[PDB]
């Protein structure tokens, strides 16, 4: 199937007409995703099958055809892009100053936009363009607005 | 059965639309991958 770099839709026939469950990147051959975007199901890109390699449900992430490839860390300063993939609509980037979520482990950086959640594992990048996490495992705050940890994986 | 299809290039936008707020806060992440708020 497509191999070709970039962001992608990951859709389903399963439930009514064709239905978008969440989104990935295609990058040096791997397709990564949120693990509860496919709950580690193996998926098609036209007539061939990309099987998982690794996935982790705690970090909630999933690589297929081979190990996680992307390696990119928000500064901590500076502006990122949400590369926001709803479903029925165009890709669109988003500028935004991440947040921080806190923990006993350690700091992540945090986005603070709304989309449906078939958006999940749309990349935030850099200005380099590079997929420093994605979109799509968060929290619900006080005011009722939606905060994403901005997830992102080891390269080993 | 899944399937994918390509929505577009991984590019940083020139004069993308600006928005979205930076709080910070105290949240623990369970072993089921959920992360819900520390009050
Ligand atoms: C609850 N919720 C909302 C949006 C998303 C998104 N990508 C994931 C989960």
């Amino acid at each position: 199937g497509e191999t070709t770099d970039g962001v992608y839709r990951v859709m389903t026939r399963r439930l009514l007409g064709s239905t978008q469950v969440g989104v990935g990147v295609m990058q040096e051959g791997v397709f990564h995703t949120m693990w509860h975007v496919t709950k580690g199901a193996a998926l098609r890109s036209g007539e061939g099958r990309l099987d998982p390699y690794w996935g982790d449900v705690k970090q909630d992430l999933v690589s297929y055809c081979g190990p996680w490839k992307l390696d990119a860390a928000w500064d901590g300063l500076s502006e990122v892009q949400l590369l926001a993939v709803p479903p029925g609509e165009r890709a669109k980037n988003i500028q935004t100053l991440p947040g921080i979520f806190k923990t006993k482990d350690g700091d992540i950086g945090a986005v603070a936009l709304d989309y449906p959640a078939g958006t999940s594992g749309s990349p935030i990048l850099d200005k380099c363009g590079r997929v420093i996490g994605l979109y799509g495992n968060g929290v619900v705050i006080k005011n009722g607005s939606y905060v994403s940890a901005i997830t992102q994986g080891k390269r080993e | 059965d899944m399937y994918i299809e390509r929505a577009g290039d991984i590019t940083w936008e020139k004069d993308a639309e600006v928005t979205g707020n930076s709080p910070r806060l105290d949240v623990a992440l369970d072993e089921s991958g959920d992360f819900s708020l520390v009050e």
